[PDB]
């Protein structure tokens, strides 16, 4: 109801008014988001700015994860030499998965979903091959690949 | 020693173009340039022996991170592996002799130290190109050699045709640079990194190999992009030697060999068509430098087909690049000496005899010409025969036509190279200027490249030399017969009466004339429409008279 | 060559042109233009200030990527062994793939779901019930 | 705030200096723009990059006019405070000093305002100053001044009722509460598109720029190209994208086709230009079209790449205007047919012209290269063809750039002598900024 | 052979002097009348616009034609991006009520 929404707004305003934090902690780098059942979180501005700060933190952390994994994968591949085809597939897979998470989470309203492994493409090729088998016509598409890159 | 192969020619260019050179003059700047190339060549020799023979690659973080926004991460990092060591040895060794030649060839130029600094910058950006471990530092090298090629082609700026040749090289390469940039975007988007060691592609989205192939066709001057290469003869002879041997034209082939993400049908068709086209183009030219330019285009076609054949074909492609640089630079330096001995004339109808040149210039032209035509047990014999035999056993039916085109091209090459020797020395004299050059510096510059030609026979480029791909004696010894056929035809000096074919080929199939009006004049006219009819017309809002 | 050799003296003394078109008057030192002290003070104090911003600010204060680099490393440490255990447990993997199907993800995106346990949508969806209740349990036995 | 009042009051004291003390007038007006550069550098020192998005806030009660700093505003403010003393070195009268001082106050306060009505009040209070600057009596053009003022007024008058519509809808024009309320986004989105598509030159409302940016003096051209176009971009990034995002998604095909046709048609027009200043003036439209499409992609790190392209353009194109201004000041023409062989007669000026030509064409070791790569990463992530259109048309930019350079720099040597110390030091901060931001921009 | 500086600096204007002083306008170009006329005409080329046959035809096929091509390409790219992101059909301007703005709390 309107009364319950109003009392919740008053509680949120009181909490964010009397808020403090010290000892090496930055406010606007919060540890946890504020969990809510609100229709349109922008109904409560303090919760919206808090979760905005948390989401900014997560995007930058995922970028950093991608860089650490890329350094590790470079070390593996350069040490392995010509044996890199069977030695460093797993670390390449983990780097590609981290890049996928760094791009596809909180992506914006317009960008398409990024597949670093050609994994959506080969999954679609599998499903289209299966559909063309039941359709009992020739497949106009390529057959799906087992792996497309050095990772996936 | 590893960073001395890349930094130090750039340092020589920085010294010879800055106001430090105001205190050295021509005499001091020549010393600075030659020493700054000798040090880089010594460093590249050490790198070559460590990486090629003992197999220990070296990765250097040079200047930290360049730029890193989101997951797009470009770093100032080098990696010195087998291909990089091969390219560095080739580039620095050719550029040292070209610097030693240019310090005497351009002696009477008024701005000599500026020319030497431009040569050093061009060499250094080539070293940056091949030493890079990711795509963006490679693009630094790509556009750096493009800019230095513009500065060196249009060096004699008071001549309008030289200025227009430099602008043409920039624009033709800018089309392929755009396609290469879009391909880099595809590669990074669907693999997640820019470093070469993390770019292992089994099955990609087609636009990747096509757009990277177009970007390589621009720099390596393949079909429908070769038009800038012939006009780049407006620059001085050291510029042409360094463009056609070690820098610029070998960069696209290096990029395709490094990445190995092409689709072989396009690569084989483009390479074989380029080889046949440049073979028939060079057979019908009379400008001494234009024949050598078209032979460069033809050999780049051979290397393109080879890297289409496979991984072994990619190794053979790199091997032919490495052996081609030495005798091509030697051919250009000998041609420059012949031109200077004949009063600046470049037409082969006004040569003849053995008075306008030194004994060493004639020996250099003879030995480099014999390596180019695949004379047995010289340097080009091993690499060219390897590519030809690999093309004779490919299981792709497309490679059947490509092999025939390559054999016809081999006969044409032995025709026009023998014609270049025959017109220059064997016929009676038909010039009027005899001023033969016998200075120490250009003779030593030629002797170094002949030593590298001997070195390629004695020590191979890779392990393919001596491997036997099992072919019958008829298939194996046919290119020798095609070489002999070219030699016999060119020394007989015979011609045909089909003058319309002669003038269709000699005018180089009309590519420049057709390009002068199929994109160029329409671009000008569409600009007229967008300005006059749009900005001044349809969108213009007038005044209210009162 | 002058003197008959490459190794002789040079042949030019004096000004080789005039820098900025400035010619010395009566041998006097060049008079300082009106803007020069203020230009050098202003732009030099901007350049030194930009240098000190890049080289003397605390790293977390200079760029947020230095705040997140140590926090990504520990999360990656506790995620690499989760991914190691997932490669050894087929029952946990098939339960993760079931949760991936519920979240409109494909089977190859199983590694992605482990790597996004701290995301805003996953925490809020565990709170709201859009996320399946089993995913928290799978995270619990993959961390254990 | 107290500092800003002190800086304004120190700047306004130029009028009270008696005109017979020429040296004092020059030194005072130059120092009055040097000081805000130091203050904005200090603001960059004070900024916490791991803290909140909005820092150093101040709000002046119930008068609107609320202020705050984010990254885009801070980079643009640093660029403006660099550009204004160079403008001070190119003027000779107290009227010019006072017009540029008032313009600096208005630009600096507009770049960091957080109120839409405050943005409206602060920005187009510069209209009459631009009219007097462009239509100056002996050497300006009144037609150009009328065009720029009337186009800007038309766009602002479209915005003003929609501004007041959201103000009556929610109760405030503060952007922090406008972004959290429910508003009719189509109407306000059309008003904001109307202002910012005139400020950024987007076709068809772009015809004021070729007249105004050429008829202006060299200082006016430096200001108009390097600063005032970017107020449309910061308008997009600060006000329109946060407050009307549903509109910003729904208008994307229209904004996309406007950006594509602006890029292509303005590049095609630049090739037929015969005036050097008109050549430099057209090239800015294509760069701003790439900026606008990168802002509207909203895809990877779109605010970052688009702000970086705004900074790279704001460094490179004022230097080209400075070189054209030197040629015009000491040869009295801007016509290409009167210039040839400038390499032999101005070697330093031609070297600077070549370096800034390469920078304008987004070659590496210049900040435009990094900028265009990241902008095309942001564009590519929506669709590959929208990136391909900009990629394949790179020959068209290089054609006009190298054709203009080759026509004026090579050939028979005719034209003025090389640059003075003052002209070299007008150019020099832009070159140092370009070398830094193109080699090691970040740490 | 003018003298615009004293031996200790001190610029002199030479207002009443016979010798011509070197100054800012020393290298101003001598104007060619036909070049000035051509640049004036190109500066005022909007007076030469006329709705004849060629103007109308080229303004239709190139200006309107490429504008329509770019609008079609933009809509194509928008729809393909929404399909490759797991979205339904989305509401552009004049497209009936539909989905705009995906929710971050939702898995697509
Ligand atoms: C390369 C150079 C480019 C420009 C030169 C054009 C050469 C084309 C040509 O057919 O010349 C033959 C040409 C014969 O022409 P011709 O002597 O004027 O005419 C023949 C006589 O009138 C009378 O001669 P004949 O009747 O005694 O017979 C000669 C001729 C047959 O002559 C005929 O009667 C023609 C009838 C056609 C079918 C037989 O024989 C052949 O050509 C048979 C094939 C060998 O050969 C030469 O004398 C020139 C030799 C120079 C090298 C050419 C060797 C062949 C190269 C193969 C690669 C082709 C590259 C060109 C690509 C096309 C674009
Ligand atoms: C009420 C209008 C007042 C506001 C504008 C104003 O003050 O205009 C005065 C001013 C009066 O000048 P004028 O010396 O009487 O010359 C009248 C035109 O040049 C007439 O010259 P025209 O023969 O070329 O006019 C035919 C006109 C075709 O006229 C129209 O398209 C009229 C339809 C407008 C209704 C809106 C839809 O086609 C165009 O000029 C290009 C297509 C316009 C789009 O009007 C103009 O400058 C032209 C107005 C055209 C509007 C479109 C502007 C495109 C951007
Ligand atoms: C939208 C982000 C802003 C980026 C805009 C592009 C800037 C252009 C140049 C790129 C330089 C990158 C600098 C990175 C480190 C500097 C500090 C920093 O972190 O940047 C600041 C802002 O950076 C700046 O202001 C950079 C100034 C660049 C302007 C340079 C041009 C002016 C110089 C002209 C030439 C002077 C030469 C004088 C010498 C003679 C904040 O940005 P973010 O890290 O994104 O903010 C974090 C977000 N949050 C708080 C929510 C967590
Ligand atoms: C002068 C007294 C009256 C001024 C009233 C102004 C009302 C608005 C008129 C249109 C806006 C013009 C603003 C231009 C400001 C810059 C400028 O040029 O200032 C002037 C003087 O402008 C000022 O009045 C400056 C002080 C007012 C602003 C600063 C204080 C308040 C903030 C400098 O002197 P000159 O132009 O040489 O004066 C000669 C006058 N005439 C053009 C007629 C030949
Ligand atoms: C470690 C590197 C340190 C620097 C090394 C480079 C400096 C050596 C080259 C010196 C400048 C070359 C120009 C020169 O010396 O010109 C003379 C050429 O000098 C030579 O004899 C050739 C140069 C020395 C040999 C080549 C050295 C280059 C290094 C590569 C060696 C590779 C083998 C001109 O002839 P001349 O002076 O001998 O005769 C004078 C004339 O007849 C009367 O006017
Ligand atoms: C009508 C008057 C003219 C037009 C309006 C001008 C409004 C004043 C300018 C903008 C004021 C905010 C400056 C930006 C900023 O971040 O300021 C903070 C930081 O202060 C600064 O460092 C301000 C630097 C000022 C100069 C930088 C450029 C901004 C605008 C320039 C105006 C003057 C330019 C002169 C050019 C000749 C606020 O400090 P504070 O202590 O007042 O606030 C803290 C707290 O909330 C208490 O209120
Ligand atoms: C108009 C165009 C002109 C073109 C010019 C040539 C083409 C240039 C193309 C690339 C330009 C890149 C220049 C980068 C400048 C410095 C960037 C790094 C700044 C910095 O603090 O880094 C440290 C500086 O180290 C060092 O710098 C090394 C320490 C000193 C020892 C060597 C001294 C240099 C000798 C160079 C000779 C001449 C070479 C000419 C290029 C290295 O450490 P890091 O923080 O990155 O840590 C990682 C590894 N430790
Ligand atoms: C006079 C003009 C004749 C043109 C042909 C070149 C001379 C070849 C003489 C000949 O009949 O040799 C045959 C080569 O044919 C073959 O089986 C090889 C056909 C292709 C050879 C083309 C290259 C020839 C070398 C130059 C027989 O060969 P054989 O029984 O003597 O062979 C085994 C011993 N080595
Ligand atoms: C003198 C310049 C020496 C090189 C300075 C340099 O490259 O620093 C960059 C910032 O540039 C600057 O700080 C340049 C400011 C001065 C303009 C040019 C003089 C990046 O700094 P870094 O990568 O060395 O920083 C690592 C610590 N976080
Ligand atoms: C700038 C120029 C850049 C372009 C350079 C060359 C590109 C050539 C592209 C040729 C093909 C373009 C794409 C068309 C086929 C794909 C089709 O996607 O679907 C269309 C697109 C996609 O349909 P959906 O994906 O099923 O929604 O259809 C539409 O919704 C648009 C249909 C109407 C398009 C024309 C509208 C009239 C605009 C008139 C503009 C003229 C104003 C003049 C003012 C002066």
């Amino acid at each position: 109801s309107v009364e319950e929404r109003q009392s919740f707004h008053d509680k949120v305003n009181d909490v964010f008014k009397n808020l403090t934090g010290e000892a090496g902690k930055r406010w606007a780098r919060p540890d946890e988001p504020i969990l809510h059942t609100l229709n349109d979180e922008k109904e409560e501005p303090h919760i919206f700015f808090h979760n905005t700060n948390y989401r900014t933190s997560r995007k930058y952390i995922n970028v950093e994860k991608t860089k650490i994994l890329r350094e590790q994968a470079l070390e593996c591949v350069r040490a392995a030499g010509t044996a890199r085809y069977h030695k460093c597939t797993e670390v390449m897979k983990r780097l590609q998965a981290a890049v996928r998470v760094a791009s596809n989470v909180d992506r914006g309203p317009l960008a398409r979903k990024r597949d670093v492994g050609f994994i959506y493409h080969n999954n679609r090729l599998r499903e289209l091959q299966q559909q063309a088998a039941e359709l009992e016509i020739e497949n106009p598409f390529p057959a799906p690949a087992k792996q497309a890159t050095g990772g996936y | 020693m590893f960073l001395l192969s890349v930094f130090f020619p750039l340092l020589g260019g920085l010294v010879n173009t800055s106001p430090i050179a105001r205190f050295l003059g021509h005499r001091g700047s020549s010393i600075i340039a030659i020493g700054c190339m000798v040090v880089a060549f010594i460093s590249s020799v050490v790198i070559y022996y460590e990486v090629v023979f003992m197999g220990c690659a070296v990765s250097v973080d040079v200047f930290g991170t360049w730029f890193s926004v989101g997951t797009f991460h470009a770093g100032w990092t080098f990696n010195f592996d087998l291909l990089t060591a091969n390219m560095l040895f080739t580039v620095t060794g050719v550029s040292m002799a070209v610097h030693m030649y240019a310090c005497d060839y351009m002696r009477q130029d008024p701005h000599l130290n500026l020319f030497l600094g431009y040569l050093s910058y061009f060499t250094g950006f080539m070293c940056v190109l091949v030493a890079a471990d990711n795509l963006l530092v490679m693009l630094v090298g790509w556009e750096g050699i493009g800019v230095c090629s513009y500065l060196l082609i249009g060096y004699w700026s008071h001549r309008l045709s030289a200025v227009k040749s430099a602008q043409k090289a920039i624009l033709v390469n800018r089309v392929s640079d755009g396609l290469l940039m879009w391909g880099v975007l595809w590669v990074w988007y669907h693999l997640g990194s820019l470093e070469y060691d993390l770019l292992n592609v089994y099955s990609a989205s087609g636009f990747v190999g096509l757009s990277i192939l177009i970007g390589a066709m621009g720099k390596s001057a393949q079909i429908l992009f070769h038009v800038w290469l012939a006009d780049a003869m407006e620059g001085p002879t050291p510029v042409s030697a360094l463009i056609h041997a070690a820098t610029l034209v070998t960069a696209g082939v290096y990029l395709l060999v490094r990445l190995h993400i092409h689709d072989e049908m396009f690569v084989i068709i483009v390479g074989s068509l380029t080889a046949f086209m440049a073979g028939v183009f060079g057979a019908t030219q009379s400008d001494l430098k234009r024949v050598i330019a078209y032979s460069t285009c033809s050999q780049l076609g051979y290397m393109m087909v080879s890297l289409g054949l496979g991984e072994t074909g990619g190794e053979a492609s790199m091997g032919h690049l490495m052996t081609h640089a030495s005798f091509k630079a030697a051919l250009f330096l000998a041609a420059g000496m012949v031109i200077s001995g004949n009063g600046g004339n470049q037409h082969i109808a006004r040569y003849g005899g053995s008075a306008h040149s030194a004994m060493f210039t004639m020996l250099t032209l003879m030995v480099a010409s014999l390596s180019l035509i695949g004379w047995p047990e010289l340097s080009g014999f091993y690499s060219k025969e390897t590519i030809l035999n690999l093309a004779a056993i490919c299981a792709d039916p497309i490679a059947d036509v490509a092999h025939t085109l390559l054999l016809l091209t081999a006969m044409l090459t032995s025709a026009y190279t023998t014609k270049l020797f025959y017109q220059c020395f064997m016929v009676d004299f038909s010039g009027s200027s005899v001023t033969p050059v016998r200075n120490v510096l250009p003779i030593l510059a030629m002797a170094i490249l002949l030593l590298d030609i001997m070195l390629k026979v004695w020590v191979g480029t890779n392990l393919l030399s001596g491997m036997l791909f099992f072919l019958p004696w008829g298939v194996k010894t046919l290119p020798f017969g095609l070489m002999v056929a070219g030699i016999l035809t060119a020394t007989a000096a015979v011609g045909s009466e089909r003058f319309t074919l002669i003038r269709f080929c000699g005018s180089r199939w009309g590519f420049d004339q057709l390009f002068a009006r199929s994109p160029v004049n329409p671009i000008f006219d569409l600009g007229r429409i967008t300005w006059a009819i749009g900005d001044r017309g349809l969108l213009s809002v007038g005044n209210l008279r009162a | 060559y002058p003197g008959g050799s490459f190794w002789s003296e040079g042949t030019q003394t004096g000004k080789n042109g005039f820098l900025f078109g400035e010619v010395p008057i009566n041998g006097q030192p060049r008079k300082t233009l009106w803007w020069e002290p203020y230009w050098y003070a202003g732009f030099g104090g901007m350049g030194v200030g930009v240098y000190l911003i890049y080289h003397a600010k605390p790293l977390e204060a200079l760029d947020i990527k230095y705040w997140a680099a140590p926090r990504a490393a520990k999360e990656l440490e506790t995620e690499m062994r989760m991914l190691d255990k997932l490669n050894e447990r087929p029952d946990l993997k098939e339960r993760l793939v079931a949760v991936c199907k519920d979240l409109n993800m494909i089977e190859d995106e199983a590694y992605d779901l482990v790597l996004m346990r701290n995301e805003y949508k996953v925490k809020l969806g565990m709170h709201t019930g859009r996320v399946p209740e089993d995913l928290k349990a799978i995270y619990e036995e993959l961390e254990a | 705030m107290f500092i800003s009042v002190l800086l304004i009051l120190f700047a306004l004291c130029v009028t009270l200096i008696p005109e017979a003390h020429y040296h004092m007038v020059r030194v005072w007006s130059f120092v009055a723009t040097i000081i805000p550069m130091w203050v904005v550098t200090w603001m960059w020192w004070n900024f916490d990059a791991s803290g909140h998005g909005l820092q150093m806030l101040v709000i002046l009660g119930r008068s609107h006019l609320a202020f705050g700093i984010d990254g885009v505003a801070l980079s643009l403010m640093l660029l403006t405070t660099v550009l204004f003393p160079i403008c001070m070195m190119l003027l000779r009268t107290v009227a010019g000093f006072m017009t540029f001082i008032l313009l600096e106050v208005l630009v600096l306060s507009a770049l960091c305002v957080l109120d839409l009505l405050g943005f409206y009040i602060l920005f187009e209070a510069s209209l009459i100053l631009l009219f007097l600057l462009i239509g100056r009596a002996p050497y300006g053009s009144l037609e150009a001044a009328y065009k720029i003022v009337l186009y800007t007024m038309a766009g602002s008058l479209v915005l003003l009722p929609t501004l007041f519509m959201i103000y009556s809808e929610c109760g405030t024009t503060n952007v922090l509460y406008m972004t959290c309320a429910y508003n009719h986004q189509t109407v306000l989105g059309w008003g904001l598109l109307a202002v910012l598509a005139v400020k950024i030159p987007l076709m068809p409302v772009h015809l004021w720029l070729p007249e105004a940016h050429v008829a202006a003096p060299t200082a006016g051209s430096v200001l108009l190209a390097g600063v005032l176009l970017k107020l449309g971009g910061i308008g997009f990034l600060r006000f329109m994208l946060p407050v009307v995002p549903e509109f910003c998604v729904s208008v994307f095909p229209l904004v996309s086709t406007l950006c594509l046709v602006s890029f292509l048609f303005s590049t095609l027009s630049t090739l037929r230009q015969i005036d050097l200043k008109k050549i430099v003036a057209y090239s800015s439209i294509a760069h701003m079209s790439m900026v606008t499409l990168a802002i509207f992609s909203q895809s990877e790190f779109s605010a970052y790449s688009s702000s970086f392209l705004m900074i790279a353009h704001g460094l490179i194109s004022p230097a080209l205007f400075l070189i054209v201004g030197i040629l015009y000041d000491r040869a009295h023409t801007k016509f290409i047919l009167y210039f040839s062989g400038l390499g032999a007669s101005m070697p330093i000026g031609s070297t600077l012209f070549f370096l800034f030509t390469l920078g304008n064409l987004a070659f590496p070791l210049f900040p435009n290269f990094i900028a265009e790569v990241l902008c095309m990463v942001s564009i590519f992530a929506v669709h590959e063809l929208l990136a391909y259109v900009f990629c394949v048309c790179q020959v068209l930019g290089a054609a006009y750039g190298f054709w203009a350079f080759n026509r004026v720099v090579h050939g028979l040597p005719r034209g003025p002598a090389d640059v003075t110390r003052t002209e070299f030091h007008t150019v020099l901060p832009l070159l140092i900024g370009a070398v830094w931001l193109g080699i090691k921009p970040m740490a | 052979e003018a003298k615009q500086f004293t031996p200790d600096g001190k610029y002199m204007p030479g207002i009443f002097s016979k010798a011509k002083p070197l100054d800012r306008s020393t290298q101003w170009v001598h104007k060619n009348p036909y070049i000035e006329a051509w640049y004036y005409r190109r500066d005022h080329f909007e007076n030469e616009f006329v709705w004849n046959y060629r103007t109308t035809i080229e303004a239709l096929w190139f200006l309107g034609g490429f504008t329509a091509a770019a609008y079609a390409l933009s809509v194509f790219a928008f729809r393909q991006a929404d399909r490759r992101s797991g979205y339904p059909k989305r509401q552009i301007l004049g497209d009936e009520p539909a989905m705009v703005l995906p929710d971050e709390r939702q898995f697509y």
